[PDB]
């Protein structure tokens, strides 16, 4: 028996109304439960029996059933709820969940601070150079960083790393990684990360002069 | 009610492991105890369930044959003896328990364990400072195996406004990760910044000043 879960992703505001859903392959009668999971963690039972409320759970969470289709409600979205959610079946064994649901909290644009790093002298000791380019407490999560290297735009020498929502603000931050070897990265000059987001009118570059 | 796990780490493909999940408030006598895992980045995945009080097994198709659940009611702990480990095998591993017959549920979770399966060797990390020129500044926690590492930031001391970035997998098959802080430009040069490396898999303790 298989769950099919939608949507795989949602954006909601704060104090919003959240409707999660999860149809079974074929009847399950009521044995189903929902779970949530935070980064780093274990998941939580919210609902079992496809409608009974977990102690200790706030009442804002309640699920329900119309024959093969299963519905998690959140009915006032916090800044906590950020959060995968997953729909399960026990009708038979093996049990199974369904594919998950990213709840993420809809906040107000906010553009990224942005800084770079030139690499240590340390690390081009050891004959490498990493260049870090760092997008603070951005919204919207979509930005395009790109790395210019003496004007020139790079490919794949690149890896880009984003923070869990957080907790306060529900901004994102993220870092952007260009590796070189050590007798690359003395070959040229200026090392630029231009960044475009929403929150900005045009795009934003940082730059340093190697070794200035 | 509590369930621990233990047992967990790196291990060559190929080879055995063993966890442990321990409950403390419960006996496990009542129940079914399940195993489930989560492979990095992915859902949710259920890996077997015993019955104790007589030793009735069930195990999903992708570790028949090669696993084994087993459990001690005078231990009040269940097993999961894995074999044959796989790449694919790679996750957190939890144990859980059916709830009121399974009417609750999976209501109690273990911490979780993670479980890497790799043939390559641990290594610790090189930290490198990101130096600062509101300030932005941190330090590049490169070139370590396996997951995972932690980072504070003046031992504790300085915790608003810090970004650790999830690790990211290289090219080589190392991890590298920056943590990054936003303090006052004012603060350069007479407050004091240490970051705090741990990598527990090689035993490596780093704390790193980060000087403009």
């Amino acid at each position: 028996i298989q769950m099919t879960q939608s949507p795989s992703s949602l954006s909601a505001s704060v104090g919003d109304r959240v409707t999660i859903t999860c149809r079974a392959s074929q009847d399950v009668n009521t044995a189903v439960a929902w779970y949530q999971q935070k980064p780093g963690k274990a998941p939580k039972l919210l609902i079992y029996s496809a409608s009974f409320l977990y102690s200790g759970v706030p009442s804002r969470f309640s699920g329900s059933r119309s024959g093969t289709d299963f519905t998690l409600t959140i009915s006032s979205l916090q800044p906590e709820d950020f959060a995968t959610y997953y729909c399960q079946q026990h009708y038979t064994t093996p049990p199974t969940f369904g594919q998950g649901t990213k709840v993420e909290i809809k906040r107000t644009v906010a553009a990224p601070s942005v800084f770079i790093f030139p690499p240590s002298d340390e690390q081009l000791k050891s004959g490498t150079a990493s260049v870090v380019c760092l997008l603070n407490n951005f919204y919207p999560r979509e930005a395009k960083v790109q790395w210019k290297v003496d004007n020139a735009l790079q490919s794949g020498a690149s890896q880009e790393s984003v923070t869990e929502q957080d907790s306060k603000d529900s901004t994102y931050s993220l870092s952007s990684t260009l590796t070189l070897s050590k007798a690359a990265y003395e070959k040229h000059a200026v090392y630029a990360c231009e960044v475009t987001h929403q929150g900005l009118s045009s795009p934003v570059t940082k730059s340093f002069n190697r070794g200035e | 009610v509590q369930l621990v796990e233990s047992g967990g780490g790196l291990v060559q493909p190929g080879g055995s492991l063993r966890l442990s999940c321990a409950a403390s408030g419960f006996n496990i006598k009542d129940t079914y105890i399940h195993w489930v895992r989560q492979a990095p980045g992915k859902g949710l995945e259920w890996v077997a369930r015993i019955y104790p009080t007589n030793g009735y097994t069930r195990y999903a198709d992708s570790v028949k044959g090669r696993f084994t659940i087993s459990a001690d009611t005078s231990k009040n702990t269940a097993y999961l003896q894995m074999n044959s480990l796989r790449a694919e095998d790679t996750a957190v591993y939890y144990c859980s328990r059916w709830g009121g017959d399974g009417f609750y549920a999976m209501d109690y979770w273990g911490q979780g364990t993670l479980v890497t399966v790799s043939s390559a060797s641990t290594k610790g990390p090189s930290v490198f400072p990101l130096a600062p020129s509101t300030a932005a500044l941190g330090c590049l926690v490169k070139d370590y195996f396996p997951e995972p590492v932690t980072v504070s930031w003046n031992s504790g001391a300085l915790t608003s406004g810090v970004h650790t970035f999830p690790a990211v997998l290289q090219s080589s098959g190392l991890y590298s990760l920056s943590s990054v802080v936003t303090v006052p430009s004012s603060s350069l040069g007479t407050q004091t910044y240490i970051c705090n490396v741990n990598h527990k898999p090689s035993n490596t303790k780093v704390d790193k000043k980060v000087e403009p």
